């Protein structure tokens, strides 16, 4: 994979959808805003001032926290706190569920 | 390491047993009152999953140690290991041969003046089996990492062998489900001689009819005279009563032994319904139970090797146990299904000789064996499909080859069932290889 | 539901014991009937029915499947008669000797 | 001496078991999903 | 009565994953839906639905 | 207790690159402590019993 250094700027939690921004000579990361398309997924807790890395790779699927109950095949978007939630507005869809998840459980997703 | 794990890990109590012994005022727990250490057994008598460490009572700084280590030796046999045949080292294909019976021919010393050298060909039907299963099992044992869980070489080497046994167990689990598939295979092919019943669990009496249709069938299979009625080749064969096996669900066999009172005191008999081999249910939707022969399973072994590897970097082994097997069934060797619910009226048309070398201008009598579930007569449309040279068959199955055929033709025996709106053309099929003759002719009379 | 409720309910309770004592002895083993959920397996000489005497003689008289097999060990387990369990609704424990 | 011949000759397949295990999602063929060489056994395991 | 969870004891690397299997003791013959959940005092670390 | 494993198909082509794959066995455990410690006693005053 291709790794690079990035700094959290707002208490990154594991399995949350992440977004990024241009900071002080470094890419800064945080939980993705509600109702959008995320760029990266957390797989480690990284606090507000903590420095970490990002492992680049065209992953087939992500495992993220379900922000609500999810049915197999549901199109997903970002929700509160960077969780993944069911939707129907194409422009905010970043992937879809291949398995059932209850709120708070991990849900595997396939990118689109 | 772990912490914070109580004895209640995964346990959803229905009532707390320790309040009940405490609050017992003439109740039904009142015999647990005189027990001295009752409150200790209730805490960790169900087992402990995570192994908390326990200080000693007298000297707190000492730690109470693990005493006996029990390694469970639970084995998982195949229920059908008694139906498996020998070993085949070399080759791949197995060939069955069944020579059928012939006719009677009245002694007549005047007809014997010319019918010396009469050429009656024997009625041999053959059947081929090949190797099917080819798979391996896989454990890694890290030898040096497991030396820390074991303080003695008795308990260490006993545990190593209990990983080999889990490979041996994993073979006879999958060999079961492979041999269980062959029943699900053969009924899906439509090669069982089905026996229609009502759903046995629907009522008593419907159970009692089902034990009638099994006890009647079992005696019909083990008739010494034999019959052409109970195998999917329709040769005349018998079975034995000790070699007859009733493969049945556990729930269904439970109903018969309690409700049908005749079968109740005939458990521990090997001869009321044969040897009842209780398994779980069949994957086929209707198949309730099956009588079957010992010679039904043509199950043979080909390869039992446990080849091993050692990774030096990882300090472990790999144990690769290969099981290669012929897993097929004999289309000889009487086999009866018991199928509830909706069945076809006719399940199979067995065409005798299913293989024929017939001369150009020659003839061959074919015979259909309509296996119907009901008691009804069914019309056999004989046909010749294939070929290019105008060969035709009669309405009773006498083939007549057209003298210059030179093309392989197959002979079908169609029994239409259902109605004319959906004609369910159950077709049996023979084949014919056309041999040249170099004969003259072309027209007759 | 309750064996003492009717004589037709005793026949159901014995059909649940004969069904269960067969699945516990299947040579291919079973994940079920077990708390660690491993494919384990009993023998028939290893099964043991621990039942109350009041329920036990009630079965031996009415269910005539049991009345012939009262002097056997293969219909059910080795029938261990006790004075009875203390929990509400518990009637019989079919259980292994390794339990 | 035969040319092209099938393994299904007089076989009236009331259902196809290969498609039954393939299309299985817990409908009683769930015991054949972890079965490795299932297709090749059910192919020529009728003799 | 009892829900039984495969690999009740697990040691999992920080980049990895472990399969967990639910085993349900249902008295009635009903296929009850199992909800997976993960609890732990640090952050992240979620389970899929299956 | 050592549980059972799964069958893998004989593929000689796939066998080129993964002879050194490792299967952890499905081994599970239980732990049984000493639950009971009791005594009980009777006197035998046997000179007066004579």
């Amino acid at each position: 994979m291709v790794s690079f250094t990035a700094r959290a700027k707002s208490n990154v939690m594991a399995y949350r959808l992440l977004a990024y921004s241009q900071g002080d000579d470094i890419i800064e990361i945080s939980h993705a805003a509600e109702n959008t398309i995320p760029d990266y997924v957390a797989v480690k807790d990284v606090d507000k001032g903590d420095l970490t890395q990002v492992n680049m790779y065209p992953l087939a699927a992500w495992q993220v926290i379900a922000g609500s109950d999810i049915k197999v095949g549901d199109n997903l978007t970002t929700g509160k706190d960077g969780t993944a939630v069911p939707t129907d507005d194409p422009s905010t869809v970043f992937g879809y569920a291949v398995e059932e998840a209850q709120e708070g459980q991990l849900v595997t997703l396939v990118i689109s | 390491t772990f912490n914070d794990v109580k004895t209640s890990l995964g346990i959803t109590e229905s009532y707390d047993i320790v309040n009940a012994i405490r609050n017992s005022q003439g109740d039904n727990f009142k015999s647990y009152v005189p027990l001295a250490t009752a409150n200790n057994v209730a805490e960790v008598g169900a087992g402990i999953l995570i192994n908390q460490t326990v200080q000693n009572d007298f000297i707190t700084s000492l730690v109470d140690r693990i005493g006996l280590v029990v390694i469970r030796q639970v084995s998982l046999n195949n229920p059908l290991k008694k139906f498996k045949k020998g070993q085949i080292p070399l080759g791949r294909t197995i060939e069955e041969i069944y020579t059928d019976i012939t006719k009677e021919k009245q002694y007549d010393a005047e007809e014997a003046e010319q019918k010396v050298f009469e050429r009656e060909m024997p009625n041999v039907k053959t059947l081929f089996h090949e190797r099917n299963r080819q798979g391996f099992y896989h454990q890694t044992i890290q030898d040096d990492s497991l030396k820390t869980a074991f303080v003695s070489w008795g308990n260490f080497e006993s545990f190593v062998s209990s990983i080999i046994n889990a490979i041996y167990n994993s073979a006879e689990v999958d060999e079961y489900e492979y041999m269980k598939l062959l029943v699900d295979n053969y009924y899906s092919k439509g090669l069982f001689t089905t026996v229609k019943i009502d759903e046995p669990t629907s009522s008593t009496g419907a159970l009692t009819e089902f034990v009638k249709k099994m006890r009647a069938t079992a005696r019909k299979l083990t008739l010494p005279q034999g019959s052409r009625d109970w195998n999917s080749m329709a040769v005349r064969t018998r079975s034995y009563m000790e070699d007859l096996h009733l493969i049945i669900d556990a729930d269904l066999e439970a109903e018969l032994d309690v409700d049908v009172l005749a079968k109740a005191f005939n458990m521990n008999r090997t001869d009321f319904l044969g040897n009842v081999t209780v398994i779980d249910g069949f994957a086929s939707t209707g198949l309730e139970a099956v009588l079957v022969d010992k010679d039904w399973f043509m199950v043979y072994d080909n390869l039992h090797k446990m080849e091993t590897v050692r990774n030096p970097r990882g300090l472990y082994w790999n144990y690769y146990y290969h099981v290669w097997q012929t897993l097929s069934v004999s289309r000889f060797a009487n086999a009866v299904a018991f199928v509830s619910g909706d069945v076809p009226a006719v399940t199979q048309v067995i065409v005798s000789p299913n293989i024929a070398a017939v001369k150009q201008g020659g003839q061959q009598q074919f015979t259909a064996y309509v296996r119907a579930t009901n008691a009804k007569d069914h019309k056999v449309v004989w046909s010749v499909e294939g070929g290019s040279t105008g060969t035709a068959i009669t309405g009773d199955g006498l083939l007549s080859v057209s003298g210059n055929e030179d093309n392989q033709l197959t002979v079908k025996a169609t029994v239409d069932i259902g109605t004319e709106d959906k004609p369910k053309l159950v077709v049996g099929e023979a084949v014919v290889s056309i041999r040249p003759n170099n004969a003259s002719g072309g027209a007759q009379a």
